[PDB]
């Protein structure tokens, strides 16, 4: 199998910066007889089909803006955006098609901004909810950058595991931040077994971790 | 105008089978081999294999040997992808993509879930204790999507409605949050308006301090 290593997997950029994505073939995709490289680049936007940008490593698809070009030969290929615009915020994939198909891991492009600490809020279950035997505890991480954040759930100091799901918004189109919910799911009987529900948040922008907590019933 | 048009989104119980349709158009169907690509929620593109559209022969990626089958109905210029015995890991979008050029189908989303159609329960995320957070827990509904608005649309600034998640039960769940000024709690009324068109259900919930 021809393997495809794409890098970097993520790129944070400003209006007008030049952007470079590198692909690496485990075997050459230069077919000697016709001297063509069997290599393509795709841009894919959320909920959309992939869109062919460049094929034969360097030929641009009709309709692709001029600022995209592909180059390289054999095992090493590069996609260049001379000057990136918000239109280009997408995920990019390389594709070898000499010997079957192999897609790269993909490269995500985000808007860079200054670091921003999240605003943390904790939300206890509602009395309405407890009537059905399940208790949902919700931790909100509001308007932070970059995406990386560690959320730790602590019930009566006891570290939770296996019983929470997170959700992240897409990078905000006006202030370039992300937001994260974390939801701890407990049974009504476990929820009332304990007192102190804590959410502990780690992020680049916080001097040290931040805990938001509440006491069941108080 | 060449195009591939795939069949609609599919909601299926574990263990069941799904046959996805890809209808080609605007060229000689038999001259071009067809490819199938899998994309799991949030993940990269995975080539599953290829079918010879003249002779019918399939070739499978090493990870899709067993439970997957490509076939044709060349009379109708259609490629089929069948998944037998659906697992959680088959939840993904499936694309057909033709050899040579830029042509892809629009993709068929496949959800695997124990759930049947069910509308949400909505619970207040009540404000705390100069800006406060508050919101709505939209829980235990199926399938996607729900729409959430705040004060019949009057309140859009500071709103975050998160992407849904599949719980272990196979039911979706999300939260809608808003940051508002502390000083407005007890003055201003905050109502979240949840709509779920599949179950044909609509729910408003006032969210006030406890």
């Amino acid at each position: 199998n021809i393997m495809m290593t794409q890098s970097p997997s993520s790129l944070a950029v400003s209006a007008g910066e030049k952007v470079t994505v590198n692909c690496k073939s485990s075997q050459s995709v230069l077919y000697s007889s016709n001297q063509m490289n069997y290599l393509a680049w795709y841009q894919q936007k959320p909920g959309q089909s992939p869109k062919l940008l460049i094929y034969w490593a360097s030929t641009r698809e009709s309709g692709v803006p001029d600022r995209f070009t592909g180059s390289g030969s054999g095992t090493d290929f590069t996609l260049t955006i001379s000057s990136v615009q918000t239109e280009d915020l997408a995920v990019y994939y390389c594709l070898q098609y000499l010997s079957s198909w192999t897609f790269g891991g993909g490269t995500k492009l985000e808007i860079k901004r200054t670091v921003a600490a999240p605003s943390v809020f904790i939300f206890p279950p509602s009395d309405e909810q407890l009537k059905s035997g399940t208790a949902s505890v919700v931790c909100l991480l509001n308007n932070f950058y970059p995406r990386e954040a560690k959320v730790q759930w602590k019930v009566d100091n006891a570290l939770q595991s296996g019983n929470s799901q997170e959700s992240v918004t897409e990078q905000d189109s006006k202030d370039s931040t992300y937001s994260l919910s974390s939801t701890l799911t407990l049974s009504k009987a476990d929820y009332e077994k304990h007192k102190v529900y804590a959410c502990e948040v780690t992020h680049q922008g916080l001097s040290s971790p931040v805990t938001k907590s509440f006491n069941r019933g108080e | 105008q060449i195009q591939l048009v795939q069949s609609g989104p599919e909601l299926k119980k574990p263990g069941e089978t799904v046959k996805i349709s890809c209808k080609a158009s605007g060229y000689t169907f038999k001259n071009y081999g067809m490819n199938w690509v899998k994309q799991a929620p949030g993940k990269g593109l995975k080539w599953m294999g290829w079918i010879n559209t003249y002779t019918g022969q399939p070739i499978y990626a090493n990870d899709f040997k067993g439970r997957f089958a490509f076939s044709l109905e060349t009379s109708a210029s259609t490629a089929y992808l069948q998944i037998n015995n659906l697992k959680n890991e088959d939840t993904a979008t499936y694309f057909c993509a033709r050899d040579w050029g830029p042509y892809w189908g629009q993709g068929t989303l496949v959800i695997v879930s124990a759930a049947s159609t069910k509308g949400p329960s909505v619970f207040p995320l009540a404000p705390s204790s100069g800006t406060a957070a508050l919101g709505c827990l939209v829980k235990d509904y199926f399938p996607e999507p729900v729409t959430v608005s705040w004060n019949s649309g009057a309140l859009t600034s500071g709103v975050h409605t998160f992407p849904a998640v599949l719980q272990s039960s196979g039911l979706y769940s999300l939260s809608s949050v808003v940051t508002v000024p502390s000083s407005s709690l007890g003055t201003q009324t905050y109502i979240c308006n949840v709509n779920h068109k599949p179950s044909n259900t609509k729910v408003d919930k006032k969210v006030e301090p406890k």
